[PDB]
RNA sequence: GACCCUUAAC
RNA sequence: CGCGGGGUGGAGCAGCCCGGUAGCUCGUCGGGCUAGGAACCCGAAGGUCGUCGGUUCAAAUCCGGCCCCCGCAACCA
RNA sequence: GGUGAAAUUCUUGGAUUUAUUGAAGACUAACUACUGCGAAAGCAUUUGCCAAGGACGUUUUCAUUAAUCAAGAACGAAAGUUAGGGGAUCGAAGAUGAUCAGAUACCGUCGUAGUCUUAACCAUAAACUAUGCCGACUAGGGAUCGGGUGGUGUUUUUUUAAUGACCCACUCGGCACCUUACGAGAAAUCAAAGUCUUUGGGUUCUGGGGGGAGUAUGGUCGCAAGGCUGAAACUUAAAGGAAUU
RNA sequence: UGACAUUGUGAAGAGACAUAGAGGGCUACCUUUAUAGUUUCU
């Protein structure tokens, strides 16, 4: 799929890990 | 691979260059890169001239003619055949038909 | 469309033409032709007083069917109605400014266009502001194929230009000015005044903007008919 | 935070106004708490062409 | 509205989404001088004589 | 002599106003648009809705007294196209073949020196 | 103006 | 174990300004489109209306029973 | 009004349209170019002020003070983020119509946030010439922007008593410009992408099959959004470039 | 919110009293005036 909207899902993918990780840190 | 050597535009030395709105759709499209085209027309279509001359309270009236330059995008510049798809040997011609 | 209005009146005439009367309208002495048209008014009822509805109306007229020659088919004058003398009345000059097709054709690539403005005050405490519009031209016997002016003669040129038309005007009546403005002499003299710097075509004066007028002083409007 | 005689807006089993907070200009003392004679509510968003 | 005659001078071409009309240059039989186009549904030529429902149209093209 | 008028053409897309004024244009009679001469939005912009508008036009100010109109013609411009539509040239076209003495015509479509911003966005209209 | 898809089966 | 609504084709709705002996949509089927699917076009079938008993002016809509879908009240010592 | 066609919408209460003293905000058209400037990002109304700069010219001066550069630093479009001012226009988000199986898309009409000043932050773009910088040399030919030089060249106040603007010839610097061209290249193509198996002028950065993956157990910067740094397991016979038909 | 009252002069097509065209699929709201006379929308 297009680059753009691959980043663009990481990134979201990467802010629910930060907020999973945060209601355990 | 690499199409053209003006890269589709006239920007060597610049950088940017401030865009212009197509003027068939809107779209933005920096000024170097538009396919403007200088419109002079007779005012009166050419076929009405002699029923306006006609009818007119001045001899020999100057007739006025109006001047817009169109600026359009590639995209309408092709569609409206403002241009036209060229081959790739005589994509290099600059010189206006 | 013309069934198709949904709602018009949620409800569910007089001609006025008949009740409308032609008035004379008529250019000061500043201008040959002095008869230029006919306007429109109610008639002379309580509530209105065509009198001063006439009063505030501006026409503009073309300099050529103003004074009678093509040559000043370019530019049009808007003409200010003053007072009312018995469906004669009398206007004084309100604006001038050029014709669209004019201006855009002396507008052509390859060669510099100069504009320069100026708020100068009228002697008979007119205020004006005046535009004035000239282009670089090729010299006779030249090559180059566009002939740019290096805007340090464009600075320049806006200078003296600007000193022309300051002078001209503060030191001469609104009247005065309009009447060495159908001449084009103020066009004639900054080609003297700018010849040094580059030959520079098509120097003529555009746009005459009135921004405020002095108080009426009717004595001054009738000067130009008596 | 009150009791209904001290308040308009006092009482209840929970902390809530209950009726409008925006009054009427024609009202009298005593009634005029909240927002009096209000045009509007709510965050303004946009310009008031100011 | 008296409709009036018309007789053809000259004939541009085919138009039309099947080529079903034709362009063609036309005078007026009476106050000649005064050209118009005009689109025809049928086969035309030449000198052919031609009838306008209605005279102050002129139809350049047909897409 | 002459009693003029100024017949203030108004050429958008899907519609014309022709519409006659005075000299100093604040008396209108006639103003007559091709939206009222079709039934269908789409068949406006025709330059025929234009003529039987204009047409309308030069009857009705013929009755007012109103022998010749000088001509101000305008496409939307501003922001917009800023060319005239379809009806411009019938508009004009139906006034003189009307028996209306012209004279003086004129573009005056509003020409921006720097609009604000067109619509449509940056991509434009995509269809 | 609208117009999506296409064998596991030598 | 009180008080209320509702039950009509496989599914969703029309008899609720008291009556067209049941109609409209989806679904299904047939044909046509297309090189088969779809989408589209043209046609067809489908329920005596939950059951039983009451006036007999086309009565079963509105009456009285049982079943089913549910909904609200189920407190103050 | 709007469109492919419509519809949403506005119109007694007058919409749209016509025409001089009007409260705003944004933008700087046309001139405007194979043109100019800037380190890039970028920069286009006038005038005033303020410092700066390249090129040219110099029989001025200093005299190797230089080139490129880990670490380190300034600037850095748009979007975005705190904060007061402005908010005209357009318009991520947010409701009608077509598609119908939709259309929470493309098209209409609106419309919030969103392009000014900050302690201000952020530091990323196909930030592109996808070409690091400095230096030398190697073919042709015209044009243009600056600046100089030479032509009693042509034309110009008070007409042939300061000059300017043009024309030819040079020259320095710059933006560029006509070829499958000696040479180079996989070719596209290249005034450098040449002077490279006849391999070395100086120097910085980067890459080593595709994917997983620019995905952190980490660290660091940031208000946040995120930036910078950056794997492994595992899995693949290709992935990819430029032509040809 | 309205009326009246402390509310002191004039002007304007005074919804003015009897004999009067049209626009509408000779016919009682729509710029009107010739014949004494206190009032307008404001």
């Amino acid at each position: 799929m297009r680059a753009k909207w691959r980043k663009k899902r990481t990134r979201r993918l990467k802010r629910k890990r930060r907020k999973v990780r945060a209601r355990s840190k | 691979p690499k199409k053209r050597a003006s890269n589709g535009r006239n920007k060597k030395g610049r950088g940017h260059v401030k865009p212009v709105r197509c003027v068939n759709c809107s779209k933005s499209i920096p000024k170097d890169k538009a396919i403007k085209r200088m419109a002079i027309r007779n005012i009166v279509e050419a076929a009405a001239v002699r029923d306006l001359s006609e009818a007119s309270v001045y001899p020999e009236y100057a007739l006025p003619k109006t001047y817009n330059k169109l600026h359009y995008c590639v995209s309408c510049a092709i569609h409206a055949r403002i241009v036209r798809v060229r081959s790739r040997e005589d994509r290099k011609n600059r010189a206006p038909p | 469309a013309v069934g198709k209005n949904k709602r018009l009146s949620k409800g569910k005439v007089v001609d006025p033409f008949t009740r409308k009367e032609w008035f004379d309208i008529k250019a000061p002495s500043t201008f040959e032709n002095r008869n230029v048209g006919k306007t429109l008014v109610n008639k002379s009822t309580g509530l209105k007083s065509a009198s001063d509805a006439l009063k505030g109306r501006v026409v503009e007229v073309c300099l050529a069917d103003l004074q009678g020659s093509e040559d000043h088919s370019f530019r049009k004058i808007k003409l200010r109605v003053d007072e009312v003398q018995g469906k004669n009345l009398l206007t004084n000059f309100h604006g001038m400014d050029f014709t669209t097709d004019k201006l855009r054709s002396m507008v052509r690539k390859w060669q510099t266009l100069i504009e320069a403005n100026v708020t100068v005050k009228t002697s008979d405490d007119y205020v004006l502001r005046i535009f004035a519009i000239a282009f670089t031209r090729k010299q006779a016997n030249q090559v180059k194929r566009h002939s740019y002016a290096q805007s340090s003669h464009i600075r320049a040129i806006r200078k003296v230009i600007s000193e022309i038309l300051t002078k001209e005007v503060q030191g001469s009546t609104l009247a005065q000015l309009t009447s060495k403005l159908i001449p084009e002499v103020i066009n004639k003299e900054i080609e003297n005044a700018t010849k040094d710097i580059f030959p520079l075509q098509n120097i003529h004066v555009r746009k005459v903007k009135l921004l405020k007028q002095p108080k009426f002083d009717v004595g001054a409007l009738m000067a130009l008919h008596g | 935070a009150m009791n209904p005689v001290d308040h308009p807006h006092g009482g209840g089993n929970h902390q809530h106004i209950g009726k409008a907070s925006t009054i009427s200009r024609g009202a009298v003392s005593g009634q005029k708490a909240g927002l009096i004679a209000a045009r509007r509510t709510g965050l303004l968003r946009g310009s008031q062409k100011t | 509205t008296p409709v009036t005659l018309a007789k053809v001078i000259k004939v541009l071409g085919r138009t039309g989404s099947r080529g079903g009309v034709t362009q063609v240059r036309v005078e007026f039989l009476e106050d000649t001088s005064r050209t118009i186009v005009r689109n025809v549904k049928g086969p035309v030529r030449e000198n052919d004589i031609l009838v306008l429902m209605e005279s102050e149209r002129e139809a350049r093209r047909l897409r | 002599s002459q009693v003029f008028g100024v017949a203030r053409i108004y050429a958008s897309f899907n519609d014309t106003f022709v519409h006659v004024t005075d000299l100093s244009g604040k008396e209108t009679i006639a103003r007559v648009t091709g939206g009222m001469k079709v039934k269908a939005d789409r068949d406006e912009s025709s330059p025929y809705a234009a003529m039987l508008a204009a047409q309308d036009v030069a009857a009705k100010c013929k009755e007012v007294g109103i022998t010749a109109v000088h001509v101000k013609i305008r496409a939307t411009g501003g922001t917009r196209t800023k060319t005239p539509g379809p009806g411009g040239q019938a508009a004009l076209r139906a006034l003189a073949r009307s028996g209306l003495r012209i004279g003086r015509i004129e573009d005056v479509t509003p020409v921006p020196s720097d609009s604000t911003r067109k619509k449509g966005g940056r991509r434009g209209r995509r269809l």
